[PDB]
This record gives C-alpha cells, sequence and structure tokens, in this order.
C-alpha cells in the first residue's frame, strides 16, 4: 500500500450530516464525512461513465453494472476497495456540542393540560419559544459553538435553509392527559439541541483528501486504466459537485487549494488538469477549463474506452433513469457576495421566485420546467386542469410548444415515469449550481444541467438560454 | 397608519360595543370574508379581569389576552384608560399572518393599574356557552365589518372559529 | 410605435440629466406595483467608463449593466451616442417582467467605442454607501414616475430594493 | 501583440473573404494542428443578418455567433466596420481553446450599425448543405492556411467539425 | 516548510536544549494548545547514547526515540551532528497526530556516529519521578513555546504524558 495522491480542498458552507442530521452532535463533530466523498465519487463516476458512453456509443448503462464494471477499483460485495480515502480536516479537535444550561421552566408551566406546539426562532441573538397559542416567551440558554451573527443572518435570509428548519425547529406537545416536568424538561431540552446544532455552519472548511492505493490489485482487464478514469470522475466531482446536503443549490461547494501526487505514472494528467484551477483568473476562462477537462475525458485522450465487455447492461428507457453530463449546458459567471447568491438561488428554483417568473413567464411552462428539472416538486393533483396542462408540456408525444417530453410519459394513463417524475419524493435536481474559487478571491458561480435518460429530447439552446438568464439574475 | 383599538374578546358582556366613531376608512385588521378570522392580534402579559375588563398588566409571560384589532374611538376621545404606545408593525405579535401591514400604528388598549392587597391569580378560561357568538358577531363583527360577513354565507367557518379564536386568562376576582 | 432611452445606475458623476422629452405620455418600460421597481433591462457585454457615462461594447458575456428605460429621444443632436434598436422585446433580457410587450421598442442606449490606446479590463462593483442611495433617488427617481415622496409608502424600502438589484460593471481606468 | 481581425462564418458567400489578411505574420490563433478548428471565438448578443454581415448588434444573450480570429490589418484602413478592441485576452470565449495566448490582445471585429427603423427578428442558424460545406473548406481555409490542410491526415475530419461547431444567429430577413 | 529539527527527550540533560533559534516564521509542529501534546515524532532504530547523546544508529526495529520536532536552525549551523534530511512529510511517524503537515520538511535530527569497538546492547529507559519531568518542562516546552503555558490549565497535563508519551532506548555503555 502507498499514498496515491493528496487533494487539499475547501468546502463552502457545507451542510454535512450525521446520526442527528447535523454536522455536530453531543459526542463529536464532522464537517466532512469520508463516507460521503466515497459515495459521491461513485455517483460522479456512474455519471461521467455514462457521459463517455453517450458520446462514443449512443448507449446508456445501469448503475448496478457500471459499479460492477468498476468494482475492481471502488470495491463491492465481492472485492474490497482498491482505493481508500482518508480525510484529515484541519483543526483536528474534539469539539462536541455541549449545552451548559437552558433556563426554561415557565414555558413548561405554559404547557399544562393543553396540546400546543412549541416553535423556536432565533431573534437577535436570543431564542424564543413561540407557542403558537400566542406566547413568544424567551429562553436564557448557554452553550458552545458561538453562533456569530452571520449564520443567523445566512439561515434566516436563505429561503431554502429556513425551509429545512421547519423540521428541526418545532414539535407538538400533548398534555391534556397525564403530564410531567422532568419529562417535559427533557423533551424541550433536546428540541433546543436539535435546533442550535443546525447553526454549526461554517464557510471555508479546509480539509485534505488523501487517497491510497494497495499495489496488490493485479491488472485484471484495465486496472491501470479503470483507476485513472476514476481519478477523472473525482476531479469532475470536485469541479462540479460538493459535499454535504443541498449541493444541488451551491452549498458544500468544493474548491482546490493545492494538489500533490506521489505516482507520476498514473496521476500525471490528473494532477496537471487539477493544477489548472489554483489560479483561475476570468469567468469565461474557467468556462474553457470546464470544457477543457471534460473533452480530455471524451474523444481527446480516450482512456482505453473498453466498453466492449460483457459486464455492462443497456438500460430500459421506460423503466430506468440515468444522469450524464451534457457538455453544452455550462455557464461560469463571477460573484463577490457568496452569501447573496447562495440566498439568491431560491429566486431561480422556486415556482414563484423573481427569476423564472421572468424567464418562463407563465404558470405551466414554468412549473412543468421545474417538475422535469428542479428535482421533485410537491404538485398536488387535486385542483383543476393544472395537472394536465402541465402534463401537456411533459407528454411523450403531444402538442408541444416547448421541448420537455419524457420518454414514456403518456396522457390519459400513468406509465413508470409518469409516477416517478410526479410522485417520488427523492429525485435529484438536474439544474445545479456550484461556487468555486481559490487563491484569487474571484468567486465564479457555475450553473449546469445534468442530462437525464427519461428525456425524449431537449431543445439545447432554448433551455440553455433559459439557464443563461437564470445564472444572470442569480447575482 | 394612525389610531387603532385592540378589542379583546372574552365571553363577558362588559365592553362589547364600548366603541364610538372609527376612522371612517377601511384600513381594518381582521376581515373575515370567507377564509377564517385573519390577522388577529393578541397580546401577552394581561388578564381579562372577568368583569369590567381593563386588562390589568400582568407579569406572567404564560398569561396573555386575545382579541381583535380595529381603528375605533379612544373611548369618545379619552386617554386615562389607555397606553398611547406606538408600533413599528414588526414588533406586533400577530396571529394568522396576512402579509400587508402599515409602518406605524397608534394602538390603544383598555388599561388599568394593579389592584393593591390582591394577588392577581390569573386563571385560564377559554370561550364557552356560545350564545355569546351571535351577541358579538352581530355587534363587534356585523357592526364593525358589515360589508363582508353579511354578503357571504361562509360564516360557519367563523362560527366554529369563535370559540377557537380567543382563549384568555383571568384574575377571577 | 414606441420610443425609449436608457438610464442605468452607476455611482459616477455622468448621470446628471442630459435627456430630452419625457414619455410623451406617462408609460415607461417599468412599473411600480410592489415595494420596488420592476422591468429592469440588461445589456451583456457593456461597461460604464466611469466618466462620460455612456456604455462601450465589450465582448465578455460576464459584463453587467442594468437600469430602467425612460421613454423619449436624446435631443436628436447626439444622434450617434445611441443605438436606436427596434425589437418586439422578446429578444430583451428583462428582469421582474410585469407586462406583456407585444409592440416594438425604439430603445436608445448611451453608446461609445474603445478607440483603445491600451488594454481594457472591466471591474465589478455594485452600489453601497447609503449617502449614495438616497442621492440617486433624488436626481434619477423623482423624475421617472412623478410619484415619489408625495404619497408613497415605498421609497425608503426601494433604497433597499435598488441596493440588491442594480449591479453594474465598470472599466475603472 | 498586434492586429488580430475576426472573420465569422455565416452561410453567406459575400461575407466570405473580402479581407486584407492572408496569414499576417506567423502567429495564428485558430490552428488546425490535429483536431480541426480550435480556439473558436463567440460573440454574445450579436447577429449577422446574412446580408452586409458585420456582427449586427443586439442585446439578447440567447443570440450568439461564432467565427475565427485572424491576425492582420483590418479591412482597407477603414473605420467603417470595426471596433478597435485592445483586450486583455481574458474577456474572450474560446471554444476548443488550446495554447496559452499572451496578455496583450488587439483584435478587430467587423461592425454593422443596428438597422434603424427595422425589426431585428433574429433567428437561430445552424449550418448545412454539405456542398457549401465543401465550399468553406476551400473558400476560406485553404485561402488563409496555405501551409495547412494538404500534407496531413486531418482533411475530411474538419467536415463534421464544421457540421457540429459552427452555429450562429441571423435576422432571417 | 523550511529547516526544522527534531530533538529527543533524555532524562540526562547534558544536551538539554543546545539548539539555536526558532523558525524565523511562525510555524511549529508540536504544541500544547488546549487539550494535550500534539504531533510527536517517533523514529525507529536509533539509540540515544545519553552521553553527548545524538541518536546513535542501529538496525533493530525495536528501538525508537520519541520527541518533539521544532523548526529550529541546526544549532547555529553546526556542521557535525545532524542528518540534514528533506522528506515529503509522508515518511514521518507522528504519535498523537494533529492537523495536516507541510509539503516537505528539512529536518536536522541530532546524529552521532555509529561507534566501533563497542557492541550497542541498548536498554530502554522510561520517564518517572516527576522531579525529572519538570527538569524538562521549562527547558524544552516552556522555552520554545514560551508564550502560553502561563495562561491555561495545561501545566500538570504536560507532566502527565511526559511520564509515558516519551520513551526511548539507551545505549547504556
Amino acid at each position: 500500500e502507498e499514498l496515491l495522491m493528496s487533494l487539499k480542498l475547501k468546502a463552502l458552507y457545507p451542510l454535512t450530516g450525521g446520526y442527528n442530521r447535523h454536522s455536530i452532535n453531543p459526542f463529536y463533530e464532522e464537517l466532512v464525512r469520508p463516507t460521503e466523498i466515497k459515495g459521491l465519487w461513485r455517483w460522479w463516476n456512474r455519471v461521467l461513465f455514462n457521459t463517455l458512453a453517450y458520446s462514443t456509443k449512443g448507449k446508456l448503462y445501469t448503475y448496478e453494472s457500471i459499479d460492477r464494471l468498476f468494482e475492481d477499483v471502488f470495491g463491492s460485495e465481492n472485492k474490497k476497495s482498491a482505493v481508500r480515502l482518508e480525510v484529515i480536516t484541519d483543526e483536528g479537535n474534539d469539539n462536541r456540542f455541549e449545552l451548559s444550561y437552558v433556563e426554561l421552566d415557565k414555558v413548561i408551566d405554559c404547557l399544562r393540560n393543553y396540546k400546543r406546539k412549541v416553535s423556536l426562532d432565533f431573534i437577535d441573538n436570543t431564542l424564543i419559544a413561540e407557542i403558537e397559542g400566542s406566547t413568544k416567551i424567551p429562553i436564557s440558554f448557554k452553550s458552545n459553538l458561538d453562533i456569530d451573527k452571520i449564520i443567523k443572518d445566512l439561515v434566516h435570509n436563505n429561503k431554502l435553509l429556513s425551509f429545512e428548519l421547519l423540521g428541526f425547529k418545532s414539535v407538538e406537545i400533548d398534555a391534556t392527559k397525564i403530564s410531567d416536568k422532568k419529562i417535559l424538561k427533557e423533551i424541550l431540552r433536546d428540541l433546543i439541541t436539535n435546533y442550535l446544532e443546525y447553526f454549526n455552519i461554517k464557510q471555508e472548511v479546509t480539509f485534505t483528501l488523501n487517497i491510497y492505493l494497495d499495489k496488490s490489485r493485479e491488472h485484471k482487464q484495465n486496472f491501470e486504466d479503470k483507476l485513472k478514469f476514476a481519478l477523472y470522475s473525482l476531479l469532475v466531482f470536485i469541479l462540479l459537485g460538493g459535499i454535504g446536503r443541498k449541493t444541488s443549490r451551491g452549498f458544500g461547494s468544493l474548491s482546490i487549494i493545492d494538489v500533490k501526487c506521489y505516482d507520476n505514472s498514473i496521476c500525471k494528467k490528473i494532477e496537471d488538469l487539477a493544477k489548472n484551477f489554483l489560479k483561475i483568473s476570468s469567468g469565461n476562462e474557467l468556462k474553457s477549463k470546464i470544457e477543457s477537462i471534460l473533452d480530455c475525458i471524451k474523444n481527446s485522450c480516450i482512456d482505453t474506452l473498453y466498453i466492449e465487455n460483457n459486464i455492462l447492461s443497456e438500460i430500459d428507457p421506460k423503466k430506468n433513469v440515468v444522469y450524464f453530463i451534457n457538455s453544452d449546458l455550462f455557464e461560469v459567471k463571477r460573484i463577490n457576495d457568496k452569501e447573496k447568491v447562495l440566498a439568491n438561488i431560491y429566486k431561480a428554483v422556486s415556482s414563484e421566485g423573481c427569476c423564472i417568473k421572468s424567464i418562463i413567464t407563465d404558470k405551466y411552462v414554468r412549473k412543468s420546467f421545474l417538475i422535469a428539472f428542479g428535482g421533485y416538486r410537491k404538485v398536488e393533483k387535486d385542483k383543476g386542469l393544472d395537472i394536465g396542462f402541465i402534463k401537456n408540456y411533459l407528454c411523450e408525444t403531444c402538442e408541444t410548444v416547448s421541448s420537455f417530453n419524457i420518454v414514456d410519459f403518456l396522457l390519459s394513463e400513468g406509465s413508470f415515469m409518469s409516477d416517478y417524475i410526479l410522485q417520488y419524493e427523492h429525485r435529484n435536481s438536474l439544474l445545479r449550481f456550484k461556487l468555486i474559487s481559490d487563491n484569487s478571491n474571484n468567486s465564479y458561480l457555475i450553473g449546469y444541467i445534468l442530462h437525464s435518460s427519461y428525456f425524449k429530447k431537449i431543445d439545447i439552446k432554448y433551455v440553455r438560454c433559459i439557464l443563461e438568464k437564470l445564472t444572470y439574475c442569480v447575482i | 397608519s394612525t389610531q387603532r383599538e385592540y378589542v379583546f374578546i372574552p365571553i363577558t358582556n362588559s365592553i362589547t360595543i364600548d366603541v364610538k366613531i372609527t376612522i371612517g376608512g377601511s384600513d381594518h385588521i381582521t376581515n373575515i370574508d370567507e377564509r377564517g378570522i385573519h390577522n388577529v392580534l393578541v397580546i401577552t402579559g394581561y388578564a381579562v379581569d372577568e368583569k369590567n375588563g381593563r386588562l390589568v398588566p400582568t407579569l406572567d409571560p404564560c398569561d396573555y389576552v386575545k382579541g381583535i384589532l380595529v381603528a375605533g374611538t379612544p373611548q369618545q376621545a379619552q386617554s386615562n384608560d389607555f397606553l398611547t404606545l406606538k408600533l413599528p408593525a414588526n414588533k406586533l405579535y400577530l396571529i394568522r399572518k396576512k402579509g400587508n401591514i402599515s409602518d406605524d400604528l397608534k394602538i390603544y388598549i383598555p388599561y388599568s393599574s394593579p389592584d393593591a392587597r390582591n394577588s392577581m391569580k390569573t386563571k385560564p378560561v377559554s370561550i364557552s356557552d356560545d350564545t355569546i357568538v351571535n351577541n358579538i358577531i352581530k355587534e363587534v363583527f356585523d357592526k364593525i365589518y358589515n360589508i363582508t360577513q353579511k354578503e357571504k354565507v361562509k360564516i360557519e367557518k367563523v362560527k366554529e372559529d369563535i370559540k377557537e379564536l380567543f382563549s384568555y386568562y383571568a384574575l377571577e376576582q
């Protein structure tokens, strides 16, 4: 075993989770989970691979076979991983979340013989137990983690973050039946912890990502070639994706501070292509680099492209979904207020925000666009024609003014994609954002659209200059 | 805006109408056309006193007083039973938010002083014996808001909400 | 059909008035319906030159300028400082669009050319420094709608609205 | 360093050469070393009109036009159709970029005044008609690159490079 | 970083410090910031000789000499008793690792010469009798790191791990 390479990266406002869905907990703190890197690296490998397969073969391959193809690198049920990650985040402390005291016993007395719901809000460095039965009583707590002011701003001013607080902030309390205080004092006490821990957010989380090789994986078929392709999918993971939660909206965006390597025979082009991001100096100059890195994985420097192997499996378009990189939908602007655009992206992904109420100026072409691009949207098909008039935009074949047709989305009935694109509460967003920079103080927002397989076909330039105006008013 | 009155609504027949000329304009707070009583300002730290409701300023945060808001008279141009306090229209703890508010309001409330030699002993009592409903909705809603809630029939939404609108605690002395 | 002319918002000293006849009627390319302006226009690939405040074309898609299009001609004596396009506005990047513009638009944008003796690297800087915000509300905004600070409730918040909306690139040379 | 004029490639036969640049010196930007056309420059918000095509200007970012930048003296010592842009070589959009260009950059872009009193009505234009594809591969490429395209293997592969890369927009009138 | 130097922890302090100035910059490796003693180097196959001890080398992998590593100049350019080694920081064995370390480190560990006519026969010696640990505390910890250690509780804590976190083998001849 020996160290393959080292990637000193940084993350921008990462929302890394844990057992409690927060980056800190009563026991430890991890702002970077080496399990999420390995999990996302594999996700950005099954995407890049199907990109290399939808540019040289016109074929798409299922996930359970791409990793079966790469299991000699990332490992599987039949083989240990050949690469092993090791994240060494800086400041290397213990830094658990400790709640020293929380003086709350009036709100306890405000909660006898009643079924209310407590709700926490952080108003001017002080939190309030908003009993929806009209009692905004304050609380005098004292804890760690020093919420400065900025996160309190950043959370309240970002409509996405504030929307996900709706879980971690409130809970009903039935007390008409037998009640207590030793029990209520412990219900409310953790409700504080699960709330303040949501505010352990930090910009500029600097960590290293050491990647080791074992030197015991004999070159089965393309080991030396499968591996150096995985490094490519790791760079595009760094350059297009982030770690943590809501990375499809800019959070946890990754950068590159300095890349070393220790085996020139493999990492040669990878470190070089990675070296080209330490000194980015112009918006459309990076738009060239984003394409420079991508094409060197395509027809230029074709990394052994051994698709002619009996491991893969073509997908079924009417029952499978696959995400791959459309090399054309890419936009690199420039920004100087990360927090502003981080809160602006809500203007571009919400069905009422002041960026797509301008670009796609209607109800249906607006919503139906998000339904097919903005991940999964809560669309309640209990009202009138606004389930079909958005269907009329997303049919497989019907009267279309805009090209948002889905591979088997039929009207008057529901196929597999008909329910999937409509009722499946876990669907990633094809429209993504990422803020990237280092050593230049020149932050560049990046916008792109992952190409899916359920799309019948998409008018490239139309939905591009939709995305174009998008990335413009997001600043 | 300008002068406005916080009409707290218990079950009692004490100060039901109690209110002379309004602004004349319709810059009201609680209009209940068809979608339930909305923007129902209710305040904390007072008690209905169970009789001759003066809203004794209590110091229990658990304690509170509910009611409605409307730009009526200051008790036929009176001030000795008020607060004359000004609002920024964001430090008002409103219920069932409906967006639009003004910048400043001169909210006026029936006031009082602490009755000496008497522990307040605020006691929670909700709205019951609903014969008060047609007593108030005809008086404080059909004489204060008789443009909606009369040309409509969706007042069963209001009917069920009357008891489900104002709870209150009381000194009960 | 219609005539319009460009007025962006820098912090410079070249926005004095320098404008001929008003709308002719009273309809601008923008409106005021929320607490802030709407229908701001964007030209991509132009900077402000920070002196002699016309917009010189660049060929970088990362180049920002935005304002509101005032109606009318530029005195027909500076018949070369402006573009005078004619489009149905569907080829017009407009933000906070509140109206359907099916007719055609004569828009006159303060124009220039590099005549470059040297290089030209534009610099991004937005508006801040409150002394400037209420400074531009008095020589740019009391003249567009003839509605400001007479019966408004919005102007003081439009200052916040102008801050976060209008962002301009600048040569700074 | 010195002049680098920009030749864009529409369907039009007249906009083809009419040029004062053969090779200039020996420092080209759009080299055809192995993979055909590289370093393609894009112009955001400009049309060609297919007639008198010298980069007709618009404002819509949906409209974009590609071309080739060639180093030499701009078109008859005439300011009629140019911009004289001395750029810092970092505001450029080079599709298929390759090689490190210097910091200084003096490019020349064909200019047309906007069609006054005329609607633009720009239209997306890809390129087709393999015969006229057999035209441009000689019509310009072997008229600019005498030392190129005759003694390599990369001859017929520039066809689909032409077929894929070069799209643009036009007024269609 | 640049020139560093490791130094062992011998109970015999004939070479207690005998090393010259700090970085010249502001970067150490070991520190006692709040919790405990951080990065501590362990090299293998080196006995001290504890008599002008400068890490006599041997081939036994049983031997080791723990000890802090500070970025000091090698004893005002002492050209006799160091190893002047540069390493990519991956070849360093750090007990109690804390944070990432630099790209390459030029360390000068005290290197005596492997002597002849004397079989090594090294015997391990550990720390005990806490009047031996304070004879080391101020000399090499509260001198090199003589800014803090008079501000926090970390005084006895440093004399906790000194008893065991720094063991070694000795030639004992």
